[PDB]
């Protein structure tokens, strides 16, 4: 629902996700061959599924085809230093794609807004709501629609007309932070197949060894998974399929 | 500033409700306006807010598109239009107004809130109401006090006020509240205590007033004489 | 839906009361501020606290808002008697794409004594008969608490059709006063012999019946 | 929310002896045909252990905090199902990780988490007038909850909630033992027909899941519940019922222990090696089974209980500036 969905937010407020107590696999994020850009720092984009971090916080906001390329550390522009600004530190993992056939319309798509003016900068990973009118002078104006006080959220200009620099792109950061508590989403292994009567290696949680596998005739108590025997020897692992 | 609501409306159902919300002064036209609805039982529900300045809709995934709600600068005032209305929107809408900030959590708040506009839709729409005249018996009046009132029945909609001699009495009236039936119909009551030595000097009437309906009926209270 | 707060909860005049909600990890826990709320039965809510840091205008000290990881906290000291209202919690969704309010807990519990009732019993009009209608009145008056059970009989069978009850309201000398109504035909009003209304306070049974004939 | 309760009489709790109780499955592996020893918290046989009544007739209601050693032993001849859960904590103030495992009428309830646990609470059943059931409506256990992480429901079970005042008929077992912080259940129920004075039999006990909970526990107090019947007025003050039930609080000591594993795969017999001489002697020689002769055990190690340490006359002191 975070990257399928009816509507996405804005860029002053956009969503908070946190994946915790879960497990996902970044396999099939990367064979998808949909994506426009794909940028990941910090780490390659096909190792980062053995090596795990604590928490994964993951934004979803909407953008232009144009401003792309300002996600990036060591820049200076108008939306990654007034909306999300980005740290040296900075390992995310962004993914972006071209969807322009669900957030346009005919009659111009003016959904979302964005912020353009602000009084100076911001610390990273801070949301910025506030709808006060920037003051460009010494005088007030009570917030109207005169001299010396301009509105910083402007509409857009999204068109499902437009080329290839001016469509809505959606585009999505994966963060990964390294707090004192322990991995909670890591990387997982499947279930490739079963093969029996032949002396092959596996391993079953708990061991390694290399052998052959028979078809017993005991049954065990469903509260146990290996076992032992007379001379001490695990000869007997109960396969959880 | 304080933002004043309309008051009670009663529609039908399956029609366009129109409802305003007007702002006394100004800071009305630089900040965000949303509607936070409350019914009986449940929570509280938000459907969306609109921007004055750009006038931008911004609903939420839960309503679906059938709720169009629109902003004026001209006179600083928002409306609300809402048709195919069900039994379930029997509830109460705040013009609330909201004032973002800045923080590492930057979420939205309500710092100015309306008054209110009760919307309640159901059946036994408006029509005719009729009161009955009510007198003790022989049996009812053992002491030096007497009991009687009027009894309205098939009034729509509420609220209704009943009066004793066009405000003469103030001493021992009590009027009772209403009740859903089985057919949305309401039903209440009206008694004063009397001494006995006033039922055959001075007759009792009750003057009932209807805005919405521009009706009043003026019926007439006599003592039974079968008992 | 997505928060979930105590149906009620108790507490003592002079201790420390503290009231808290739960919700998910992508709404409260994500890292949004909380909002308190107070719902007061017969005015429009008002703001008491936002962000849990900062104190605005017009709203006492006692209130204390702070967020313990993933949950929300409220804490008072002393019951005054304004608290007879709702909290909830509100907090900005990301899965609703919007705001969303909690379940809301109940302070005050009950401080009525009890009493004495009296009920009368009216029979309808002469003129009520003719509009094919028979509208049969039971009114309560001059008691303490506003907790009455109404029942109605015919001296053969009890009347499962046509029972309501209106919730009772405060008199001027700290009383409540309620009617139940029982809608009926006149066709079968003059068959029965009679008809009564049955209530019970506390024990206290108090009958009263009138004839028709 | 809970209330307090009066001054009344009650009855000293009395010490009787265990046969054969306070045996478990060690390990998740399958054994056979082998006598194989481990170390493990076991409860030595033959021992002193604490025993709590739970009958009306008088009015019988004590529950104290006991404190939570390494491995516990909670042996319950229930036969109408009186007592629901049990709570643990180190002071009972909503300042640790308090842990709550209930079994309602409904499904099992497992929720560690910073409830305000009361002096003493307890379940309330009450008997309604017009259905002829006990239906549990009293639901005071905690106060509220401020913050909290896990959140567990196991899988729903059944429960009687009519208390009589016959025999039992059935006798459950609970060990509850926190190793790594890992908290460990073992439960199973065997049918018996006694009220006190338990036989000699065998029977093991299963684990059902793990809860890796990660905290320490000192302290735990097991929770009870009452009937509210037409014979009481109704108050929880001097006038109740709570059926017949009685209930036994062993703690676990680190012992060894030899176990008997069939063909079939389950615990057959438990031989101690630090309680008899005759069960160290089976316990070092790996056999149920031992003839004439002569063998050796362990040895004997007196240690000293005090210590002379002292000087002639030297005396002075130091500077070190
Ligand atoms: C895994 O799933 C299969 C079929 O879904 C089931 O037969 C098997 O018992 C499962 N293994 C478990 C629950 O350990
Ligand atoms: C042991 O007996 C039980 C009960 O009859 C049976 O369920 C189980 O499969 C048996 N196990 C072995 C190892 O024979
Ligand atoms: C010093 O030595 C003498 C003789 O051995 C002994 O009697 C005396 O107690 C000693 N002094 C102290 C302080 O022990």
């Amino acid at each position: 629902e975070v990257f399928n969905a009816t509507r996405f937010a804005s860029v002053y407020a956009w969503n908070r996700k946190r994946i915790s107590n879960c497990v996902a696999d970044y396999s099939v994020l990367y064979n998808s061959a949909s994506f426009s850009t794909f940028k990941c720092y910090g780490v390659s984009p096909t190792k980062l599924n053995d090596l795990c971090f604590t928490n994964v916080y993951a934004d979803s906001f909407v953008i232009r085809g144009d401003e792309v390329r300002q996600i990036a550390p060591g820049q200076t522009g108008k939306i990654a230093d007034y909306n999300y600004k980005l740290p040296d530190d900075f390992t995310g993992c962004v993914i972006a794609w071209n969807s322009n056939n669900l957030d346009s319309k005919v009659g111009g798509n003016y959904n979302y807004l964005y912020r353009l003016f602000r009084k100076s900068n911001l610390k990273p990973f801070e949301r910025d709501i506030s709808t006060e009118i920037y003051q460009a002078g010494s005088t007030p104006c009570n917030g109207v629609e005169g001299f010396n006080c301009y509105f910083p959220l402007q509409s857009y200009g999204f068109q499902p007309t437009n080329g290839v620099g001016y469509q809505p792109y959606r585009v999505v950061v994966l963060s990964f932070e390294l707090l004192h508590a322990p991995a909670t989403v890591c990387g997982p292994k499947k279930s490739t197949n079963l093969v029996k009567n032949k002396c092959v290696n596996f391993n079953f949680n708990g061991l390694t060894g290399t052998g052959v596998l028979t078809e017993s005739n005991k049954k065990f108590l469903p509260f146990q998974q290996f076992g032992r025997d007379i001379a001490d020897t695990t000869d007997a692992v109960r396969d959880p399929q | 500033v304080q933002l004043v609501e309309s008051g009670a409306e009663v529609k039908k159902p399956g029609s366009s409700v129109k409802v305003s919300c007007k702002a006394s002064g100004g800071t009305f036209s630089s900040y965000a306006i949303s509607w936070v609805r409350q019914a009986p039982g449940q929570g509280l529900e938000w459907m969306g807010g609109i921007i004055p300045i750009l006038g931008i809709a911004n609903y939420a995934q839960k309503f679906q598109g059938r709720v169009t709600i629109t902003a004026d600068k001209s006179t600083s005032t928002a409306y609300m239009e809402l048709s195919s209305l069900r039994s379930e929107d029997t509830a109460v809408y705040y013009c609330a107004r909201e004032n973002g900030y800045s923080g590492y959590g930057a979420a939205a708040n309500f710092d100015l809130w309306g008054r209110g506009t009760l919307v309640t839709v159901s059946s036994a729409s408006t029509k005719g109401p009729s009161v009955f005249p009510l007198a003790p018996s022989s049996k009812s009046t053992s002491g030096g006090t007497a009991a009687l009132g009027c009894l309205v029945k098939d009034y729509f909609p509420e609220p209704v006020t009943v009066s004793w001699n066009s405000g003469a009495l103030t001493s021992g009236v009590h009027t009772f509240p209403a009740v859903l039936q089985s057919s949305g119909l309401y039903s209440l009551s009206s008694v004063v205590t009397v001494p006995s030595s006033s039922l055959g000097t001075q007759t009792y009437i009750c003057n009932v007033n209807h805005k919405p309906s521009n009706t009043k009926v003026d019926k007439k209270v006599e003592p039974k004489s079968c008992d | 839906s997505v928060l979930t707060q105590p149906p009620s909860v108790s507490g003592a005049p002079g201790q420390r009361v503290t009231i808290s909600c739960t919700g998910s990890s992508s709404n409260i826990g994500a890292g949004y501020d909380v909002h308190w709320y107070q719902q007061l039965p017969g005015t429009a809510p008002k703001l008491l606290i936002y962000g849990n840091s900062n104190r605005p205008s017009g709203v006492p000290d006692r209130f204390s808002g702070s967020k313990s990881g993933t949950s929300a906290s409220l804490a008072i000291t002393g019951l005054q008697a304004e608290d007879e209202a709702d909290y909830y919690c509100q907090s900005y969704d990301s899965s609703l794409s919007g705001s969303v309010f909690g379940g809301g807990t109940k302070l005050t519990v009950l401080g009525q004594p009890k009493a004495a009732p009296s009920v009368t019993l009216f029979p309808p009009s002469s003129e009520e008969l003719q509009a094919n209608k028979a509208t049969l009145v039971c009114l309560i008056s001059d008691f303490y608490p506003g907790a009455v059970t109404v029942a109605w009989k015919a001296d053969s069978s009890p009347v499962k059709a046509g029972v309501e009850t209106t919730t009772p309201s405060k008199q001027s000398n700290n009383k409540y006063a309620a009617s139940s109504y029982l809608s009926l035909t006149p066709e079968q009003w003059k068959s029965h012999r009679s008809y009564s209304c049955q209530v019970t306070h506390e024990g206290s049974t108090v009958e009263k019946t009138v004839a028709p004939t | 929310q809970c209330v307090n309760l009066t001054t009344r009489t009650q009855l000293p709790p009395a010490y009787t002896n265990s046969f054969t109780r306070g045996v478990y499955y060690p390990d998740k592996v399958f054994r056979s045909s082998v006598l194989h020893s481990t170390q493990d918290l076991f409860l030595p046989f033959f021992s002193n252990v604490t025993w709590f009544h739970a009958i009306h007739v008088t009015k019988r209601f004590d529950n104290p905090v006991l404190p939570f050693n390494d491995g516990v032993y909670f042996a319950s001849t229930e036969k109408s199902n009186i007592i629901r859960g049990w709570i643990f904590g180190t002071t009972l103030d909503s300042k640790t990780q308090s842990l709550l495992i209930v079994n309602n009428a409904t499904n099992v309830v497992i929720k560690v988490c910073e409830f305000q646990f009361c002096n003493d609470p307890f379940l309330g059943v009450y008997y309604h007038k017009n259905n002829k059931s006990w239906m549990e409506s009293e639901f005071r256990v905690y106060s509220s909850a401020n913050n909290c992480t896990f959140e567990y429901v196991s899988q729903p079970f059944l429960m009687d909630l009519e208390g009589k005042q016959g025999n039992f008929k059935n006798l459950r077992e609970f060990v509850f033992k926190n190793i790594d912080g890992y908290f460990k259940i073992y439960s199973k129920h065997t049918p018996i027909n006694l009220v006190r004075d338990l036989p000699q039999g065998f029977s093991a006990l299963e684990p059902l899941v793990d809860l890796p909970i990660g905290i320490n526990i000192t302290r735990f107090q097991t929770l009870l519940a009452l009937h509210r019947s037409y014979l009481t007025p109704g108050d929880s003050s001097s006038g109740w019922t709570a059926g017949a039930a009685a209930y036994y609080v062993g703690y676990l000591q680190p012992r060894t222990f030899l176990l008997k594993y069939n063909e079939n795969g389950t615990i057959t017999d438990a031989v101690d090696c630090a309680l008899d001489p005759l069960s160290e002697t089976k316990c070092t020689l790996k056999s149920f089974t031992v003839e004439k002769g002569i063998y050796q055990t362990s040895n004997f190690r007196v240690q000293p209980t005090e210590s002379i340490v002292r000087f002639p006359n030297i005396t002075n002191l130091c500077p070190f500036g």
